């Protein structure tokens, strides 16, 4: 499809679709790189970590396995996976999860607490598939900015959705929680900080 | 300090059993896990973290079980 090819040669820099090609990209399609949307189309595309060129085959390639030809084509196509992140809690969570790589610093292994709240912030909100009392989410941020932890692990990461998912309130969390559970230290820390 | 015993127990068990339920890994490791003196279900849990950590453990994807790593 040479529409594709064309868009493709749009947006490229010396020769390559680059990070900074990707967020003239996005912004024209109407959306921000720090957007829940770009980890769908990041995602969609195959990234493996952000800031990696994308190959001129793998634009070409899925864009056309969907049936996209034009950039309102395209447009068209994320905001039906923005929507299916707000809709579907299976892709929520798929999502989420590969989030963490995405965000994460090939040259370590944690990513550091500042950055993982930036996308809490949008996960949790009370709109998603994930309901909670916006003031549980302030807790846990208060209790990580409080007791000094600077990063977080891939495992806490894909362990506090499933922990928000069984707790949307820190009520029924006073009420239940078990210590004695595969939840990882740093939930218990913050359980025991509840009062 | 000294929880170090206790990441050398679950990765001996861990590695000739190949795969536990949180739970009983988490009795069974304090079964032959005193014995050099008593220990909260608090400490055995952090080892888990530190082998999850290291590269010794990995969290089934139920996420309540643990599968030993090469």
């Amino acid at each position: 499809p040479k529409e594709l090819t064309q868009v493709f040669e749009h947006y490229i820099n010396n020769n390559l679709f680059d990070i900074d090609s990707l967020v003239k990209f996005i912004e024209e399609l109407g959306y921000n790189l720090e957007d829940l949307a770009t980890l769908c189309l990041a995602h969609l595309l195959g990234y493996k970590k952000l800031e990696e060129p994308l190959k001129r085959e793998d634009f070409l390639s899925t864009w056309f396995m969907q049936g996209c030809s034009t950039i309102s084509d395209m447009q068209e196509c994320i905001k039906t996976l923005d929507v299916k992140l707000h809709e579907d809690l299976q892709y929520f969570t798929q999502i989420y999860n590969y989030a963490f790589n995405l965000i994460l610093d090939p040259n370590r292994k944690d990513i550091d607490t500042d950055e993982g709240i930036q996308y809490w912030k949008l996960f949790f909100q009370p709109e998603y598939p994930v309901r909670m009392e916006p003031d549980l989410l302030e807790a846990w941020f208060r209790f990580l900015r409080d007791e000094g932890k600077t990063t977080i692990s891939k495992d806490t990461w894909r362990m506090l959705l499933l922990f928000f998912k069984r707790y949307p309130t820190i009520q029924k969390i006073i009420s239940d929680y078990d210590e004695t559970a595969a939840w990882p230290f740093i939930i218990d820390e913050f359980y025991e900080c509840l009062q | 300090e000294r929880q170090i015993f206790l990441e050398a127990c679950i990765v001996r068990i861990m590695k000739a059993k190949r795969n536990l339920p949180h739970t009983t890994l988490v009795n069974e490791c304090i079964a032959q896990s005193h014995q050099r003196f008593n220990a909260k279900v608090s400490m055995v849990k952090r080892a888990i973290d530190s082998l999850i950590q290291k590269g010794y453990l990995q969290r089934g994807d139920d996420g309540e079980s643990y599968a030993y790593l090469a």
